[PDB]
């Protein structure tokens, strides 16, 4: 269920808490670089 | 050459749900709880 | 949630809305077999007296 | 079985420990169904989520039905999920991409009458 | 005869985009002693047809403008904005509500209050048996009735008798109904 | 005289995706072209019992910021710095890739994935084998200057560039142009 209060991890709320509250995109290019772009909504395991 | 195909299906065991008194689940309780009191099309479309 | 292919019992979680039991798999296979052959063979003889 | 079929032949060995696997473990396959606003009924205040609920779905129809998606190549039921429009394909077909009704009309005006009616086409 | 003499041509541009192409090849035949001399014509294929691209022509996912913001009363300060693809369908944002939460009262009113939410029936209650979920009934109980004599296994199979089914998506849903109760 | 050439150019890269039991299939390959029967139930049992995460479906990560200090402020910034990262490292600033290869951007180089049966530079050499249609497909160019915002819409505008469809492959598909409203500081930032 992606619409919920969703336990967020350690490391990525820390890094969301100590995000400027002013724009400054230095911080914000590095979390997108180290958590990425995009979350798990759906999709099965299927192998390859 | 030559060229063949086949196709089966098996009728394993039925089910039957109860039709009423039904026990809901926990998420889906939970979830059903946060919903507003006023009609929101987007929020009951999440639900959905 | 019980035994789904797998062990006795796993332990499902809030965040998680569902845990799915269903088996599905896809296959293929593309053979391809070539092989050519040559074989030219050529003579010539000429005598004279 | 499945890595087998390269060699099929019509076998039939592994078809025992096939449907041995099955009858320990079945995929849903066919289903009779119900709408799930009559799932919520032991909540506080039930009939008034309830209603809301049965708007919800309305305005939801009407926002996505099957008719928007593009129709698919050998008569197969296109499906939508979020912003795309898979092809179920039927036995028979394969491929990425492999009659059925139509849009329905716009609501006609509230008659004196209750009567307000409706129309799909099969095209 | 050796119809390999003469080599297949480079396969021909696709006829259309992504309905439906159709390309060919043909055989670089010259007449010599070694094609009339071996029966070489009516052995040999001439030429090779095979499709190319045999996908749909999928059109691009269109979104509309955004509508009015809707006015909010809900518990929590969040409004909607519907518009009818990788942009969000529908975004919510904080709210500023006219009135706040409201309606708040206690669901069971014969039965028993789990902590968790769930309103279960208060001869559910110190039965040995998790019916909660989260074990809130057997928490303090000091004695039990045995309900069933012996552990017994779950029916295999039985998550997917409780899923939703969203007829719209050819997936059918997430768990919904729980099949642990009993 | 006599003169003999020979020549046997034969490769394979299988892609087999259990971590113990990849390098038996993979490995068998020395001379055995099909995999064995058991060795693949073992693999596939082996697959069962550790996850294969990829084919995922995605949703915007930027959602997840629901009860945070600052939450909806963030939530907008980090909107705005994942546009920024989308168009600033978008594949299309790279020159397209000799046949039909796929350009990516890691950190400040182009690097060209070879299609299968391809390698060298640019994915130029190689051309023994193509086993598809063939031609040149179409590439959408990057994104032009954001819109001034004059009523809310957007201006980017993407158009065709200098890969054009040459070698009778079809267009890149997608939107001419992009439509939606105007943050301006989200209406003040929510009142
Ligand atoms: C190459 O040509 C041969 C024809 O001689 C094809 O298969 C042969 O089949 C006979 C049947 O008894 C075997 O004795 C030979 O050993 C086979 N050839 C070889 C090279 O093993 C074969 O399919 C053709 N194509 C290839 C080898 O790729």
């Amino acid at each position: 269920n992606n619409p919920e209060f969703l336990q967020l991890a350690e490391p990525f709320w820390k890094e969301l808490s100590h995000l400027p509250s002013l724009y400054d995109y230095s911080a914000y290019r590095r979390l997108i670089d180290q958590y990425g772009t995009h979350y798990l909504q759906s999709g099965s395991l299927g192998g390859e | 050459s030559s060229f063949i195909r086949i196709h089966k299906v098996m009728k394993v065991l039925n089910f039957t749900t109860k039709a009423k008194d039904l026990h809901l689940s926990d998420v889906f309780l939970k979830a059903l709880n946060h919903l507003p009191l006023e009609y929101n099309s987007a929020l009951y479309s999440r639900i959905f | 949630v019980f035994s789904g292919d797998g062990k006795d019992f796993y332990r499902l979680s809030g965040n998680v809305l569902s845990y799915t039991f269903q088996v599905k798999i896809n296959n293929d296979f593309n053979y391809e077999f070539y092989n050519s052959t040559w074989s030219y063979v050529k003579h010539t003889s000429t005598e004279h007296t | 079985l499945a890595w087998e079929k390269g060699s099929s032949g019509l076998e039939e060995k592994t078809f025992s420990e096939w449907l041995e696997s099955v009858k320990e473990n079945p995929a849903v396959i066919d289903f009779e169904l119900a709408p799930i606003v009559d799932l919520v009924r032991n909540i506080p205040c039930a009939v008034t989520k309830r209603n809301n609920l049965r708007k919800a779905l309305q305005e939801y129809a009407a926002k996505f039905d099957p008719c928007q998606c593009a129709p698919c190549p050998n008569n197969g039921r296109p499906t939508l999920s979020g912003t795309e429009c898979l092809c179920v394909c039927q036995s028979g077909t394969y491929g990425e991409n492999c009659g059925q009704w139509g849009c329905w009309s716009s609501w006609s005006t509230c008659d004196a009458t209750y009567k307000r009616s409706r129309t799909r086409e099969c095209n | 005869c050796f119809c390999d003499h003469y080599a297949w041509t480079q396969w021909t541009s696709c006829s259309k985009t992504c309905n439906s192409g159709t390309q060919s090849r043909h055989r670089q035949i010259v007449v010599d002693k070694y094609y009339q001399e071996n029966f070489c014509e009516q052995i040999c294929s001439k030429q090779e047809t095979r499709e190319c691209n045999w996908q749909r022509c999928p059109i691009n996912c269109l979104l509309g403008d955004f509508g009015p913001w809707s006015d909010c009363d809900p518990c929590i300060e969040k409004q909607s904005k519907v518009r009818s693809c990788t942009a969000p369908l529908v975004a919510f944002q904080p709210c500023i509500p006219s009135k706040l939460c409201k309606i708040e009262e206690a669901d069971c009113k014969n039965k028993f209050r789990c902590d968790s939410g769930r309103c279960i029936a208060r001869k559910l209650e110190c039965n040995g048996e998790n019916d909660c979920g989260d074990n809130s009934d057997e928490r303090d109980c000091g004695r039990t009735k045995a309900v069933c004599t012996r552990k017994y296994n779950p029916i295999p199979s039985v998550q997917l008798m409780g899923n939703g089914f969203h007829f719209l998506a050819g997936e059918p849903r997430g768990e919904v109904l729980d099949n642990s109760f009993t | 005289a006599a003169s003999g050439t020979q020549n046997n150019v034969l490769r394979g890269e299988p892609f087999i995706r259990g971590a113990g039991f990849i390098s038996g299939l993979s490995y068998l390959e020395l001379d055995n072209p099909a995999g064995n029967k058991r060795r693949y139930s073992a693999w596939a049992e082996s697959v069962t019992n550790l996850p294969q995460v990829i084919k995922q479906k995605l949703t915007p990560l930027y959602e997840l910021v629901k009860e945070v200090p600052c939450a909806s402020v963030k939530k907008l910034y980090l909107k705005w710095a994942l546009e920024e990262y989308l168009d600033e490292f978008d594949p299309c600033h790279c020159r397209p890739c000799q046949n039909g290869g796929l350009a990516t951007v890691e950190g400040t180089h182009c690097l060209c994935h070879c299609k299968p049966y391809t390698f060298g530079a640019a994915c130029e050499q190689g051309v023994l084998v193509g086993n598809q249609a063939g031609g040149v497909d179409g590439g959408w160019s990057c994104w032009s200057s954001w819109s001034p915002c004059v009523q809310g819409k957007k201006t980017r505008s993407r158009e065709c560039n200098n890969p054009p469809p040459s070698g009778g492959g079809r267009s890149c598909v997608g939107e001419t142009t992009e439509s939606t409203q105007c943050e301006d500081e989200e209406l003040e930032h929510l009142r």
